[PDB]
């Protein structure tokens, strides 16, 4: 489906992510690193909705389709997809419930005090590696040597600290006699910051 | 109410047979499952536990009533190896944990590769000590480094070219001199 | 005002008829009071003109919970008009079976928004505007004949 | 506001980046912070064509 | 039993709305007619309306110029009678009738609406008060009615002006003259004055 | 086609003796699943009416068992065996066979006595306005037929005598008459009042002043 493309907002504030046979309106959302949690479902031919506990007085379903959250938390950080089921099951008053079939391509919420912040490049002295951190937002794009080196080359996925800032290590397996004849310069490249840093590692 | 999927992880080479399970905390038949492909959305697979939805492989077939349901797979395909989560739609919607499905290959022991952070960053205030687990396999892995609450991991997926894992354990920082512990399948020492 | 609509579907049957609840998908004895447990959907009667009867009590007094409760009942009592209130009712059972209690002329039927859900074989049909006299009043609406 | 430059010439640590602030007095300390976390002390001038600092150790 | 408006007097060519209320505050299974009473004239039924459907069935007299219409949770019906002229001068009923439809009468009945069409100006009573007996006169009233509250009611005389007055006295002992007080209540609903 | 006619018109009947009115249609009342919908109705003075039969034979509840209701097709009759002082008024018989619904004309139904004179002047609210009106009573009196003269200083007065009977009283089955002399405030200083009243039950015609 078509859905409104990745935002970035701070805690308390509100949120409205945009969204053929359908007869109901059901958000899903998905914590990066967890599993799927049920956000409300709406029904434009009745007018009812049902909403999650922990979601009860803080979101709302409009009808193109729209979700408000009001009140946004360190938590609601998640890609959050709409889905617009075809066949009811079993209507009981005064909802009908079924079974989740089209699923939206997915809308990322990202809720953070810290703003644009250039990232920090530490190395990882002898495999070698370039450490990535204290930046924000997404994504960055790291290479080695301009592109050159590929083989044993392990970028793994960002994590987010605690501090509301990502953090990723880029590591690779070189051998070691290499050290004092080889050039290893990790080429950094931020976006959402202008940011394009090479640094190099060395031995020891 | 919650449901619990079993097994975690379940490692099987392409055209073996999976059987998965997703037990009910309470009755229930209103269950579905889906899988999602990495970078994907979520794609329903079976509703109503046993009918399988349009345009879904005959090898995608459900069974199953009250706490007890299994999803079974005739032939793994390339194309299957995703992560699966089985749903309850009869009354509140509540979905179950990953049940990950990767590619079998040959045991492989992981590597130390301990780092230490570096001056750059003692200056900053913080300290950050990295261990890096590399080309290990299966997946299951859990991090009692010690070597010296406040620690997080950061696993990449299954590599295309040899079907092996990559673990880097980081740690936030307190600290000691200058100088101065893995628990996994591979090796047979920890 | 929708939310007497009885609302008790159930499709064991594997059918998928409440999508005609929502949208026209493709789908190729006396008058007692029934209860709302059972009903799916809208309860139209025929006065000949096409009306929409809500969920009631036992008494009468106008409930508003989609026909949840064993209380909820339609009140489905008429004489035969011009004195009574209609001929006849129709509505969709719970499990998708099509009960009765629109059939003016063995070709034609009172057209009404879920005709088509009701009486599925009547989709090849030609609109009509029919004239008809019950007793002395005139009703001007439209049926399905061939 | 403007796009203010910045050029890094560190011994390990090569690149650039921008910010934005009013004045360059301003975001001249979001940029001696920016390359203080990364370990790089150096000397700073100020090219005040492009609106662009660089610092070198 | 059921609740009914007061009476108005209208000009030729405007519209009167009636409405109805029953007793218990809620609408229940039963169909609400409406008939009126011309004076000198047989009781006249003019249409019917289900409160809980919504079904209205006019008379073919009245078609095209009366309105009966139903407000829920306010548990009111009312009657719009648009076209007005001389002959729709009459009481008017809300009556009760059974659900399953009628033939079988009416149950229970309004307490009665006169609406009066008149060219007239609305004219307010002049009040002069009157074993033994005492009276209390009502004069130069318009238009009709008044209520007087063993005690009798005299029905109203036209006057030569097209003022109507009439009369109500209550026969009383003689021994407890001085010690009670007699006031009369009168109202006419078109001024809207309680003497 | 269809009419409803009431007969007779007026039915005086002594308080206990039985009754009949016939209410006639010109078209048969089955209907459709039987049960002939023909209903009598009651309505007082100053009160709307009130139903007590509502299918031909069957009673309504709160009425009297001395009611009862015959016939079938055309012919109707709603017979009253013990006439009380309570049965007053007039008497309908509604259709509901046949659209619309339609009354019945009506049948008035009406049952010795002394009339006790009363006699009031007019106020000095009214002497200092305009006009005056004097007044003159019978309170209760029985039968119906009665006159009265207005004699404004012993002669007789007529043009601004105007009456006006009450409805024949439930409670005794008695009336009731008002009299009203309207003359301006010159016309009436100009006299010094008695109207005088003739009955059936009295042996004379009494007077007051
Ligand atoms: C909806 O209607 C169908 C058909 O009228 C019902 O099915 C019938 O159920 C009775 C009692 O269980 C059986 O004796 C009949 O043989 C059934 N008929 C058929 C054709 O199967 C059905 O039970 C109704 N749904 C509900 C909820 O009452
Ligand atoms: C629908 O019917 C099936 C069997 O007839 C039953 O198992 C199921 O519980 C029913 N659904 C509901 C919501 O009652
Ligand atoms: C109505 O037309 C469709 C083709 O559009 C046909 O398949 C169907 O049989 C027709 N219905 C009847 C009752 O013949």
């Amino acid at each position: 489906l078509e859905q409104s493309g990745a935002e970035v907002k701070t805690p308390g504030s509100s949120v409205r992510v945009s969204c053929f046979n359908s007869y109901s309106i059901n958000w899903v959302r998905q914590a990066p690193g967890h599993g799927l949690e049920w956000v409300g479902t709406f029904i434009p031919m009745f007018g009812t909705s049902k909403y999650a506990q922990k979601f009860q007085g803080r979101v709302t379903i409009t009808a193109t389709a729209y979700m408000d959250l009001n009140s946004l938390r360190s938590d609601d950080t998640a890609f959050y997809y709409c889905v617009r089921p075809e066949t009811p099951r079993y209507c009981s008053g005064g909802f009908c419930y079924g079974e989740f079939d089209n699923w939206g391509q997915g809308t990322l919420v990202t809720v953070s005090s810290a703003s644009t912040k250039g990232p920090s490049v530490f190395p990882l002295a002898p495999a070698l590696g370039c450490l990535v951190k204290d930046y924000f937002p997404e994504p960055v794009t790291v290479s080695w040597n301009s592109g050159a080196l590929t083989s044993g080359v392990h970028t793994f996925p960002a994590v987010l600290q605690s501090s509301g800032l990502y953090s990723l290590s880029s590591v690779v397996t070189v051998p070691s006699s290499s050290l004092g004849t080889q050039t290893y310069i990790c080429n950094v490249n931020h976006k959402p910051s202008n940011t394009k840093v090479d640094k190099k590692v060395e031995p020891k | 109410l919650t449901l619990t999927q079993s097994p975690g992880t379940l490692s099987l080479s392409p055209g073996k047979r999976a059987t998965l399970s997703c037990r009910a905390s309470q009755s229930v038949s209103y269950l579905a499952w889906y899988q999602q492909k990495p970078g994907q959305a979520p794609r329903l697979l079976i509703y109503g536990a046993s009918n399988r939805a349009t345009g879904i492989p005959h090898r995608f077939s459900g069974s199953g009533s009250g706490t007890d349901f299994t999803l079974t797979i005739s032939r793994l395909e390339p194309e299957d190896f995703a992560v699966y989560y089985c749903q309850q739609y009869g009354s509140s919607p509540t979905f179950g944990q990953g049940t990950r499905v990767d590619i079998k290959r040959t045991v492989a022991a992981p590597s130390v590769f301990i780092f230490p952070p570096s001056d750059e960053q003692l200056k900053s205030g913080t300290a950050s000590v990295v261990c890096l687990l590399n080309n290990f396999y299966p997946r299951e892995a859990k991090v009692q480094w010690k070597v010296d609450g406040n620690s997080q991991e950061s696993v990449t997926e299954q590599d295309s070219k040899d079907s092996t894992y990559s673990l880097s354990s980081t740690l936030t920082l307190d600290y000691e001199k200058h100088k101065v512990e893995v628990t996994h399948q591979g090796l047979s020492s920890p | 005002h929708i939310n007497r609509t009885a609302l008790n579907c159930n499709d064991s049957l594997q059918t998928g008829f409440i999508t005609s609840l929502f949208y026209a998908k493709n789908v190729d004895r006396p008058c007692d009071v029934v209860s709302a447990r059972t009903v799916c959907g809208p309860v139209y009667c025929f006065t000949p003109s096409p009306v929409v009867v809500g969920t009631t009590d036992k008494l009468g007094i106008p409930t508003y919970n989609w026909g949840e409760n064993e209380t909820d009942v339609f009140m489905l009592e008429s004489l035969r008009p011009p004195t009574g209130g209609w001929f006849g009712c129709t509505w969709m059972n719970s499990t998708g079976f099509t009960k009765t209690c629109p059939w003016i002329t063995p070709r034609c039927l009172v057209d009404y928004p879920y005709r088509l859900w009701h009486y599925p074989c009547t989709v090849n049909f030609t609109l009509h505007k029919v004239r008809m006299f019950v007793g002395g009043i005139e009703h001007r609406f439209d049926a399905a004949c061939n | 506001v403007t796009t203010y430059k910045l050029v890094i010439n560190g011994k390990t640590l090569k690149g650039e980046t921008t910010t934005k602030a009013v004045d360059a007095e301003t975001a001249e300390k979001a940029f001696k912070q920016y390359a203080n976390d990364n370990g790089v002390d150096g000397v700073w001038t100020y090219d005040d064509a492009t609106k662009t600092f660089t610092v070198t150790e």
